[PDB]
RNA sequence: UUUGGUUGAUUCCGUCAACGGACGAGAUCCAAGCUGCCCAGUAGGUGCCGGGAUUGUCCACACAGGACAGCAGUCCUCGUCAUCCUUCUUUUUUCAGGCCCCUUCUCUGCGGGAUUCCUUGCUUUUCGCGCAAGGUGAGAUUUUGGGCAACAGCAGGUCUGUGAUGCUCCUCAAUGUUCUGGGCGACACGCGCACUACAAUGUCAGUGAGAACAAGAGCGACGCUCCCGCUUGAUCAAAAGAGCGGGGAAACCACGGAAUCACGUAGACCCACUUGGGACCGAGUAUUGCAAUUAUUGGUCGCGCAACGAGGAAUGUCUCGUAGGCGCAGCUCAUCAAACUGUGCCGAUUACGUCCCU
């Protein structure tokens, strides 16, 4: 119920990512890739964000100690059970991939299978199911 | 000793009257505390007539499939668009709902026997009216800021009014015209 | 001093109440434990108060009434629980009084209600083969 | 009394939403509740019966009852 | 305006999908006339009117 | 509770003549019986397509067993319900014994 | 429809012919008469007849029947 | 028909017109003030909280979902 | 065995070159709704005694706090004897229960109950057979739902049910049989039937009360093998794992805490492809199985920028505890239900007609 000021933006950039101020804190983190509604609760909570404020109002302040909790969850005691790419196939690493380093990952682990002609490979290239769905009726594009 | 009964304990029964002396007899203004009766009104053929005039509404608003069989959530919605229509026109809101039931249903139709025009019978006037004016309601409040008791409260009054804002206004004149300029 | 009491039953559904009517220091109403006033449903309320308020309650003057209820959903439940303590009324007022007064409690709640004194014999309608319900047909193609 | 964490999961469970599949009834954790009783018994109000289940002790039943007189007494400021 | 009349006697239904019924009616000086009537009614309704100059083939 | 007599059966009347007869012998020499006690009939359902190659309008058949049971408790010395009890019974019949 | 089957007409006649006497205009006692002489079945059949059996008699009381003769 | 464009925070033009001409209305309700000056229902609704607190709108009807206010005068 | 009235009815009345008979319809059978005997140590109840907990001269009355029973302190002197709640497992004189009595509620094998019975009005001139509205009633018209169902047929389906079967084909590198591995599902497309949605009469997160039908254990590995509960794992996710027990099923699960539902929760969101919707895809885990790749299944975090904002011509089902909505059990089953067979919960609008289309 506080006037809204000057410094207010409707537009907040962070992590290479247009976020709307007129959302709510989680809301608004959910719009970067690699963070969704479970993952934006945890992040605000190691923050001390208040997650009743909008995202414009949010200071540099705030913003950084964000970038920071995003950067190294296990820093802040989030389980590993909780990340994804929780152990790499090619560095055996526990990570969370975030704002177009999902994309980069994905395309990589594509190549990857293509490589050595895998079955899930084979069908990734010809455009198909992987799953084991039935392909007779489903798709029809 | 035992009182009059009173609707939701705050609104009562006593003065209550019926302008329109056609549908008097299909208007029933007999006094329940709450508009929940689980009756088998459908057995014979004119026994609908006899439900009280709010739980004949309150029935009227379980319609679409995801509104089906919902009693207790719509005498709620009934609830509170009482208390909105007797600040609107600061008079007991029973009579509010009996004058628009009495005015919103057309009295000449046209039937397919070239079409004729006809006369229209009180028990289908009255059922009409309902049903018109829960449509108009519904398909007013669907992807609106408005909720529906602000809804059907509006439309409510203004068909007592006889205002041509009421979406059972327009369809009465609308069809009314028709009969007249048919035959 | 002697005990007064009475036992009652109501039905609607597949739900049973079973009400016992006795003579206390105090007028005091509960079902299945919770007094009424606190049923959280004020529709559901009101309607099980019908069976005081039609009479008028100097007639509960200084009754005890406790019923349990079992065997179906919350509506079906309430009206099982209005018959039961309308019939209990009239069990205490066939003993322990006489005719003339009965006779005055009867016709007040029937020309109200019928179904606060007499069940309504509807049941589920059993499912049949060939059919998604009781009634239902399945959908032919052509 | 008497009853244990499966009772209680029944008691606080909800339907769960599958997709595009038909919803399902599913029972709460029990490995929460087992948390919660554990912290009632370290405050004293609850107890194991000899049988099986837990109950509440005389401190539990006269705190509960403490609370009820307070709301009947509008004491909720 | 609209006049006010009494049904007296129901003749029948009318119409091929039997949706119609023909009634006779009596108007608030002792006219009889003839009418259509389209919902479902019984001796002794109230039917509103529009026009009294008319009358229903039998 | 000494001796509880359970009776089951598929034949309404068979099993009740049992009864019957076992409680006549019973008061015949006067010892006490706790009346028998009628327990819940049970029914067993199967239900089946009535094609045997699945050609037409799906039409089933329902078929049902319905099972009868009843209990007697009888309070006598041991010697005693073995003569209570040794007559013989009618077919269909099955009658079993245990003590508490 | 309530149209009364030619069994349960044809056992009425009989009842009406042999025991007219002791039977009269109440479906009550009527009733109590027929399930002691009939020998059927069907307690609807039974119920059927004697309410048959109590028409013929109020038609008796008023004028001959052209398929009884007494 | 283009889009609402609801603001979510109060300013110091809509702060004063809810404390000055809302209390004159006769039906007051969250989604009718949020049409009158626009501002998000949810920001509406605190907003006549705070009116009925002050003491210069009186609740008439209350439930967990609809809330329906009147002038107190 | 026609015609005239009537009935769902070739159901009845009357008439009659026909008279007597058989089937089918009706009756019989199963289930539901109201009741009589019988009945309980596997169903339940009052009454005392014991044990445990709250307990108020007045005032005080949620932070913004209302409407709705009881009242010996009111009313116009009469009327009150006595404040409430619990006692599960367990067996013990306390590890908290013990006693004496009853059958309203539950269980069910034979029975009762309904018949156009009563009234009024219609009904081919009368009559007769009947009809409509009301009454009596738990129930008022085939009581309500099923099951059974004649005579004539169809080149309908099944030789993929059988140690049902005629001719005919193969028959020792076999069309017999078994083992290993694939396929039955493969995807530019057309069609039938379902499930999930397009949001505010909503989504998410909490608190409250609350059902019925049912099911369950002896080859290959010393009993065991099926279905459950209570603890523990636990000085830290779900999913697991492990101890101790119960049930042959009115004795366990179980006082069977289902989901729609409700909440004055002073909860979050506010008309946008958005916290609507969840397709598609990536990474880690545990379990079933001799074997999980062409993901068996469950659970976790990501992707949500996939359509979809109510759907043209055309078209399905349905008249009362029904339609629609909501879940649960059985079945198939080592592991898998968007299917089917049943069961309960919430619960309407419209018609009580006609021969216009089929
Ligand atoms: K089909
Ligand atoms: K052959
Ligand atoms: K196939
Ligand atoms: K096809
Ligand atoms: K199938
Ligand atoms: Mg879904
Ligand atoms: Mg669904
Ligand atoms: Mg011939
Ligand atoms: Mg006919
Ligand atoms: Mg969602
Ligand atoms: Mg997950
Ligand atoms: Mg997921
Ligand atoms: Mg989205
Ligand atoms: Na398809
Ligand atoms: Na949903």
């Amino acid at each position: 119920l506080t006037l809204q000021s000057e410094s207010f933006q409707h537009i907040v950039r962070l992590l290479n990512t247009n976020v709307e101020g007129k959302r709510k804190v989680p809301f608004a983190l959910r719009m970067v890739k690699g963070i969704g509604i479970r993952f934006a609760y945890m992040v605000c909570k190691k923050a001390g964000v208040d997650v009743e404020r909008r995202a414009g109002t949010l200071s540099p302040e705030e913003l950084e100690k964000i970038s920071e909790v995003i950067a190294d969850p296990a820093k802040f005691k989030i389980p590993e059970w909780f990340l994804n790419r929780q152990r790499d196939p090619k560095t055996g690493k526990t990570e969370h991939l975030t704002s177009s380093m999902v994309d980069t990952r994905l395309r990589e682990d594509l190549e990857r299978l293509r490589k050595i002609r895998a079955h899930r490979g084979v069908r990734h290239a010809y455009g198909l199911r992987v799953r084991g769905q039935h392909t007779c009726t489903s798709g029809r594009r | 000793s035992a009182k009059a009964p009173k609707l939701f304990n705050k609104w009562s029964y006593e003065n209550l009257q019926t302008t329109e002396i056609a549908l008097n007899d299909y208007i029933t203004r007999t006094p329940t505390y709450v508009p929940h009766s689980a009756g088998r009104w459908q057995k014979k053929r004119f026994r609908k007539a006899r439900i009280p005039i709010v739980e004949r509404l309150t029935n009227g608003l379980m319609f679409k499939g995801r509104g089906n069989g919902k009693k207790l959530q719509a005498v709620r919605l009934v609830r509170h668009t009482l208390e909105i229509i007797h600040l609107l026109t600061d008079q007991n809101p029973i009579q509010v709902v009996i004058d628009a039931v009495s005015k919103g249903a057309p009295r000449e139709d046209s039937t397919r026997v070239r079409r004729q025009a006809v006369d229209v019978s009180p028990m289908r006037r009255v059922n009409e009216a309902i049903y018109l004016m829960c449509k108009g309601a519904r398909e007013a409040a669907f992807r609106n800021l408005k909720t529906l008791p602000e809804c059907l409260a509006d439309e409510i009054v203004n068909a007592s009014k006889g205002s041509s804002n009421s979406y059972a206004i327009k369809k009465k004149d609308e069809v009314e015209r028709v009969a007249k300029a048919n035959r | 001093h002697t005990l007064k009491q009475v036992q009652t039953f109501g039905k609607k559904k597949t739900a049973i109440a079973v009400a016992t009517v006795t003579k206390a220091p105090q007028c005091n109403i509960r079902i299945n434990g919770v007094p009424i006033s606190q049923i959280l449903p004020e529709t559901l309320r009101a309607k099980i108060m019908e069976a005081v308020k039609v009479v008028g309650a100097r007639y509960f003057s200084r009754l005890r009434v406790d019923v349990r209820v079992r065997g179906s959903g919350q509506v079906a439940q309430a009206y099982a629980v209005r018959q039961a303590i309308a019939k209990g009324i009239i069990a205490y007022y066939q003993k322990y009084h006489n005719e003339i007064e009965k006779a005055a409690l009867k016709d007040k709640y029937l020309e109200y209600d019928k179904f606060l004194l007499i069940a309504d014999p509807r049941r589920c309608e059993p499912k049949k083969w060939g059919r998604h319900s009781a009634r239902t047909r399945f959908t032919k193609s052509y | 009394p008497g009853v244990g964490y499966g009772g209680l999961s029944k008691r606080f469970s909800s339907k769960k939403n599958r997709g595009s599949r038909p919803e399902i009834t599913t029972r709460a954790s029990k490995g929460l509740l087992h948390w919660c009783c554990k912290s009632l018994t370290k405050l004293e109000l609850l107890e194991k019966c000899k049988g099986a289940g837990h109950r509440v002790t005389k401190l539990g039943r006269k705190v509960a009852d403490t609370i009820a007189f307070k709301i009947a007494l509008r004491k909720m400021g | 305006q609209a006049q006010v009349g009494v049904i007296i006697k129901v003749l029948g239904r009318t119409g091929s999908r039997g949706n119609v019924t023909q009634v006779r009616v009596r108007l608030m000086a002792n006219r009889t006339i003839v009418r259509n009537v389209k919902g479902p009614c019984k001796e002794g309704d109230m039917l509103s009117l529009m026009e009294t100059e008319r009358e229903a083939r039998r | 509770q000494r001796v509880l007599v359970k009776m089951t059966s598929r034949n309404a009347k068979a099993v009740e003549r049992v009864v019957a007869e076992l409680l006549e012998h019973a008061r015949t020499e006067k010892v006490e019986v706790r009346g028998p006690v009628r327990l819940p009939t049970r029914r067993l359902r199967i239900t089946t397509r009535k094609t045997p190659c699945g050609n037409g309008t799906n039409t089933w058949d329902t078929f049902e067993m319905k099972i009868y049971k009843r209990l007697v408790d009888l309070r006598a010395s041991t010697e005693l319900v073995k003569k209570i009890t040794s007559f013989q019974i009618e077919a269909g019949v099955d009658v079993s014994i245990t003590i508490p | 429809g309530k149209i009364r089957t030619k069994t349960v007409k044809r056992a009425s006649k009989q009842i009406v012919e042999k025991y007219f006497s002791k039977l009269n205009k109440d479906f009550y006692q009527n009733k109590r008469i027929v399930m002691d002489v009939t020998i059927a079945r069907s307690k609807k059949l039974k119920n059927k007849i004697a309410g048959y059996a109590t028409h013929i008699m109020k038609r008796l009381a008023r004028g001959p029947v052209r398929g009884i003769s007494l | 028909r283009e889009a609402l464009q609801n603001a979510v925070m109060f300013d110091k033009e809509t702060m004063d017109k809810l404390m000055k001409e809302v209390p004159k209305y006769k039906v007051i309700t969250p989604s009718i003030i949020s049409d009158r000056l626009k501002i998000s229902v949810a920001l509406a609704g605190k907003g006549l909280q705070h009116l009925c607190r002050q003491g210069l709108i009186r609740l008439v009807s209350c439930s967990s979902k609809f809330r329906v206010y009147t002038r107190a005068a």
